[PDB]
């Protein structure tokens, strides 16, 4: 259960590395998008 | 023969060598220290090594074999790191120059204001609508 | 606080006017003060202080002091401070003298 | 992602081995094949038709099911 | 300028030998038997040296070995870095009764 | 070992003499130590275990000298066993000592582990004694038939044909003296005590409750005759908290044998206990500890002052009368409030007034409501 | 600035305007006009871009 | 069958022009010495490079990682679905392929735009309405890497 | 006082109290065959065995995975048998 909130610390980081440039883009689908942690749901 | 004994200390702690952690010294000739591999040793220092710079968690490089303590090597979380500037914000003239006296300033020289004897600045609050 | 259990209770009043003497001298004592400061009358000024907040009257003289770039504090400063740390202004006719009053 | 033996000192790859999941996983296969017959089961026979035919016709022939051009539950 | 190469070559002689790892004593079970842990090799039975002053080796003394066979070399500085306690421990304060007031 | 009792304690010659007479035998004792083979067996066994040794854990035994043993790095290896080594003290979870080059089998290292009951055990159990509690006599007897003369003497027991009782429950107002005689009865029969307070046993993860009470009782029955005394049991005993409860009770009457492990529990509140964990048959010696009266609040003022100094004018049974509102622990608070009083007053021999001026205090630091 | 915009954009009318919308309600506007502007495949950002965007959001 | 595998590791500071501080793949932190011959600039810190298991010294700098979970993560066949496979999303899919699609295909729109494209985009709803069918979709039919 | 300071003296005099291992009765044991075996023998690591691999049924190849060390394609010696074997079995293995 730790190792999870320490990887999404890590899969945060890496999204907010993304420089203007890249030609890379990401698609998330889930089910219950309520149970999805607030920080993703930042702009 | 001082020369080539010379040469022979030089030639000790020529690569490889396995880097480790500096924990505290023992005498004068040893120290201990965590080499990168994980286990701690009981190591003597090479005697070339200037004891100054020998900091409590220095990162430091031993020989491969003898694991000795042969050479000191010399020395952000996230996204944290905003990457925005006045420049990009649209003309906040009046909060610019409120914030910049309330942190930047604090965090730039906050000796000095600790010479004033203040324990110098902990808290600022920003409010106003949204966005 | 039952008999077997801890022994003693030691109350803690907000300081008079004695004590505030006090904490301003100690909060004081490292900020570079200036001659012509009459610290009783601010003492006097601040009644009810619950001597937390004369640390924050120092802290504020100072904040005065830095904010114009001044590494001195005067009386003016200290005054303008203790202005503030009132801060119970803010209580007004809510509750003041009806109800709780 | 391929499992291969390599020499133990030169690391060199000398073998390509077939892939190996986890014993738990081949406990979960069956060698021991149970006899229950369809016969020994009583009542269910809306049941029965109804697993076999989703389950053993895809396994049996594929044709009917292709010759409709439907997904096979 | 003897003296100096003299020196030189006794520190290279010694440089040779290897890092006699780093353990702490558990329990001493007697005269030429005593217990020590050390990182993640785990915890050994060691007889000690000539220097055989086991009385002295309490429990958790952060005592060096050999590198091979482990036999205990000498008992080191103690382990204090109480870093688990001064996470929370105040030590002993600043605080003095001059700074209280009133 | 422990120095004898010195039971003077006045301080006069014929404490100095007992004193002095420990002094003379330790003196002597320091004389003889001061005033001063079987290398067979040494080169044979010391030396097939040759310096360095190992630790591992033993996990099992497969044959009469082969056993299956792990070490700290993890590995898993099958070893033989040399005969020296006492089959009967190896066990799965053992310690034990392994040559350093092909990891024999050489000894069993005494378990140094499961370091909660370690602590757990007290050891330190003098400190009390049944001449320190009085005027229990009712539940002094109570416990002695109960918990201690099982102990001290199961001859009659077996003799009789009785299974003795083997779990207990204390119950009164606090401060009446539970704990105190829990810890006497503990010291009056030198086996060892356990003690587990209640709430302490009740843990966040779901394993550690009945765990923890499994491991409790696991180090009882290795201690063999022990005593296990669960204070406020209330905590527990008023899912998975009932769960902790069901590990208990099965532990206290269930499957196998327990053995000679005592039980004895204490409660504030024995009306709000669960009449499971209360069972009849396994808890069969209810001992209830009401406020003393006036000879026993004679008898604790008299044993909480006497290693006081005292002046002539204490009223001592003007201290007493009252309703009898206080029970033992407010007494010594007593003592302790006017033994403060007589040292603010710099008298270093307490008087009358000190003890008044305590109790009207002590009787102060109680209630609160106004009609 | 950084955007590319038209020389007919008429910022003045969204200065004058009188919705109170926020500075993040710029960036949102401006993000959107050029987001219409990419829809109709126009390098440029237009006037009816921005005027989309603004009614687009805000309240 | 004469030839010995080379250790890899990961680089880190530079010290001198010849010391360098490689760290191998879960294991100790060395300094050591590129071979002779290799370039010194390219050698930056985040550079998978072989190691001599002898001396330890530096040789034949690798592009990178793998990894054949994330090959595994590529080279997943996703199907032959195409848009007009999806039914009754025309708007969802007008969104995404604005989102994800039009920015890669066409970056040069945002370049003169001068709008940075939206990072990513998040698709929800109820159990078994489309999205890992839009996201197959997007995938079958953009010839790009998935 | 001067008795607990002589009390540690005591105890320093008689030094640390002697911790033991467990040698039997010293009649039970020994002979030369303990260490005769400890020096004739192999002190086996253990494994779970894997994959028979059994590419002929004539070079079967087991694969075996010891727990925390590593995992490798080997053979039996020449005592046990294949039918001895079987996929799990935790097996035991020499160590070089
Ligand atoms: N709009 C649609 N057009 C055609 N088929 C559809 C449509 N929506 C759903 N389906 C069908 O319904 C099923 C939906 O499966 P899929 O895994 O894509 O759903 P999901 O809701 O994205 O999944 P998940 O529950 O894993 O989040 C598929 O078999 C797909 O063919
Ligand atoms: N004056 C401004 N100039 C430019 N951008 C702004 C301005 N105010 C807000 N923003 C936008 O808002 C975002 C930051 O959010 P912000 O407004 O600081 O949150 P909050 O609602 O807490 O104030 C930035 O991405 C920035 O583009
Ligand atoms: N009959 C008694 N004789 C002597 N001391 C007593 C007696 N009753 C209570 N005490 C005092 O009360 C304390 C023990 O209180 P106890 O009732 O054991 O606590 P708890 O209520 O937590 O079990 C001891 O310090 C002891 O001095
Ligand atoms: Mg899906």
């Amino acid at each position: 259960d730790r190792e999870i909130q320490r990887t999404l610390m890590e899969l945060l980081n890496q999204m907010d590395g993304f420089d203007t440039l890249h030609r890379v883009k990401m698609i998330m689908a889930t089910n219950r998008p309520d149970t999805l942690d607030p920080a993703l749901l930042r702009p | 023969e001082f020369l080539h004994a010379q040469e022979e200390v030089k030639r000790i702690q020529s690569i490889p060598l396995v880097i480790g952690q500096f924990l505290e010294a023992v005498d004068q000739n040893t120290a201990i220290v965590g080499s990168t591999t994980g286990s701690n040793y009981y190591v003597r220092i090479l005697s070339t090594i200037d004891r100054e710079l020998l900091k409590p968690n220095a990162s430091v490089a031993l020989h491969k074999h003898s694991n000795a303590l042969v050479d000191v090597l010399p020395p952000l979380t996230s996204d944290q790191k905003p990457d925005v500037m006045y420049a990009d914000i649209g003309g906040m003239d009046i909060q610019k120059q409120e914030v910049r006296e309330a942190v930047e300033l604090p965090l730039t020289h906050f000796e000095l204001y600790k010479q004033i004897g203040i324990d110098p600045p902990r808290g600022v609050l920003m409010y106003g609508p949204p966005g | 606080l039952r008999p077997g259990r801890i022994d003693r209770k030691i109350e803690f009043p907000p300081p008079n006017e004695e004590a505030r003497l006090d904490i301003l001298k100690i909060h004081s004592r490292k900020m570079n003060l200036t001659r012509g400061i009459n610290l009783r009358k601010i003492a006097e000024l601040m009644p009810g202080a619950s001597g937390a907040e004369v640390k924050g009257v120092c802290t504020e003289a100072g904040m005065y002091a830095l904010r114009e770039r001044r590494v001195h504090v005067t009386q003016e400063d200290f005054e303008m401070a203790v202005a503030k740390v009132m801060q119970k202004d803010s209580e007004k006719n809510m509750s003041i003298k009806k109800l709780w009053k | 992602g391929d499992l291969v033996g390599v020499n133990k000192d030169s690391y060199l790859i000398l073998e390509t081995l077939p892939t190996e999941y986890d014993s738990r996983v081949k406990a979960m296969e069956v060698d021991e094949r149970p006899t229950e017959q369809y016969s020994d089961i009583g009542g269910l026979d809306k049941q029965i038709q109804e697993l076999v035919e989703a389950i053993v016709l895809p396994m049996n022939h594929k044709e009917k099911f292709e010759n409709l051009g439907i997904q096979p539950p | 300028l003897n003296a100096k190469v003299r020196l030189l070559r006794e520190e290279l002689q010694l440089l040779q030998e290897q890092g006699s790892y780093v353990g702490e004593v558990v329990r001493a079970m007697d005269k030429k038997k005593v217990l020590v842990k050390v990182h993640p090799e785990g915890k050994f039975v060691v007889d000690v040296d000539k220097n055989i002053d086991i009385n002295d080796v309490t429990p958790n003394c952060r005592v060096a070995l050999r590198n091979d066979s482990y036999t205990l070399h000498k008992i080191l500085p103690n382990k204090v870095d109480p870093l688990v306690s001064l996470m929370m421990v105040e030590k002993v304060p600043d605080s003095t009764y001059e700074m209280i007031g009133g | 070992s422990k120095l004898p009792l010195v039971t003077p304690h006045t301080q006069c010659r014929l404490k100095l003499l007992k004193l002095e007479r420990i002094k003379d035998y330790l003196l002597m004792e320091e004389e003889f130590i001061r005033n001063q083979k079987q290398e067979e067996e040494r080169s044979k066994v010391d030396d097939l275990r040759g310096t360095p040794m190992s630790v591992g854990t033993l996990e099992e035994i497969i044959d009469d000298n082969h056993a299956i043993v792990s070490t700290s790095v993890g590995s898993e290896h099958y070893v033989s066993i040399l005969s020296f080594v006492d089959k009967d003290l190896l066990e799965p979870g053992c310690s034990v000592l392994l040559n350093h080059k092909v990891h024999a089998v050489i000894g069993v290292l005494m378990d140094d582990t499961d370091p909660l009951v370690t602590v757990m055990k007290v050891e330190k159990a003098p400190q009390e004694t049944y001449a320190d509690i009085g005027g229990l006599d009712n539940q002094i007897q109570e416990i002695k038939e109960s918990v201690e003369l099982p102990l001290t003497h199961p001859e009659y027991y077996e003799e009789m044909g009785i299974k003795p009782p083997k779990g207990v429950i204390l119950y009164g107002p606090p401060g009446t003296g539970k704990t105190l005689l829990a810890k006497a009865v503990a010291n009056q029969t030198s086996a060892t005590f356990l003690r587990v307070v209640g709430s302490e046993l009740i843990q966040k993860y779901l394993g550690d409750g009945p765990k923890l009470v499994r491991e409790l009782f696991r180090v009882a029955e290795e201690h063999a005759p022990s005593i296990v005394f669960i204070d406020e049991i209330d905590a527990i005993g008023t899912r998975e908290i009932q769960r902790t409860m069901l590990e208990l009770l099965n532990q206290l009457d269930g499957f196998d044998s327990r053995g000679d492990v005592k039980v004895i529990m204490a409660t504030n509140r024995i009306e709000t206990l669960d009449p499971a964990l209360i069972r009849p048959g396994r808890i069969d010696r209810k001992i209830e500890f009401p406020l003393p009266d006036e000879k026993t609040k004679k008898r604790i003022f008299q044993i909480h002052t006497s290693r006081m100094t005292l002046a002539d004018d204490v009223t001592l049974d003007d201290l007493i009368m009252a309703k009898d509102d206080l029970s033992g622990a407010d007494i010594k608070a007593i003592c302790t409030e006017a033994g403060l009083m007589a040292l603010r007053e710099r008298r270093m021999k307490v008087t009358n007034e000190d003890f008044k001026k305590s109790k009207e205090n002590v009787l102060y630091k109680k209630q609160e409501g106004t009609p | 600035s950084k955007m590319n915009l038209s020389e007919e954009v008429d910022l003045e009318d969204y200065v004058a305007r009188p919705d109170k919308i926020s500075g993040a309600d710029i960036n949102s506007i401006c993000q959107e006009s050029g987001m219409l502007a990419v829809r109709e495949n126009r390098y440029i950002v237009l006037a009816k871009d921005f005027e989309k965007a603004y009614k687009t959001v805000i309240k | 069958l004469q030839s010995v595998g080379q250790i890899v590791g990961e680089v880190l500071k530079q010290l001198t022009e010849e010391k360098f501080i490689v760290k191998a793949t879960n294991g100790p932190r060395y300094v050591v010495g590129c071979r002779r011959q290799l370039d010194k600039s390219k050698l930056k810190p985040g550079t998978r490079v072989a190691l001599d298991m002898t001396t330890l010294t530096i040789m034949r700098y690798l592009p990178r990682e793998v990894d054949p979970l994330v090959y595994n993560m590529s080279h997943e066949d996703p199907g032959n679905v195409s848009y007009s496979e999806i039914g009754g999303l025309s708007e969802q899919i007008r969104e995404l392929r604005e989102v994800i699609e039009l920015p890669l295909t066409n970056p040069e729109l945002f370049q003169r735009v001068g709008i940075i494209p939206p990072k990513g985009c998040l698709l929800y709803g109820p159990p078994g309405t489309g999205k890992t069918l839009l996201a197959r979709a997007v995938a079958s039919q953009l010839d790009c890497n998935f | 006082d001067d008795i607990q300071q002589l009390l540690k003296k005591i105890n320093e005099l008689t030094g640390i109290k002697e911790s033991d291992t467990g040698l039997a009765p010293p009649a039970l044991w020994d002979l030369a065959a303990d260490k005769q075996t400890l020096q004739s023998e192999q002190p086996l690591q253990v494994a779970r065995c894997t994959k028979i691999i059994n590419a002929d049924s004539e070079d079967p190849k087991y694969i075996i995975n010891v727990k925390q060390f590593a995992k490798f394609v080997v053979d039996l010696s020449d005592q046990v048998a294949p039918t001895d074997i079987e996929e799990g079995m935790r097996v035991g293995v020499d160590r070089n």
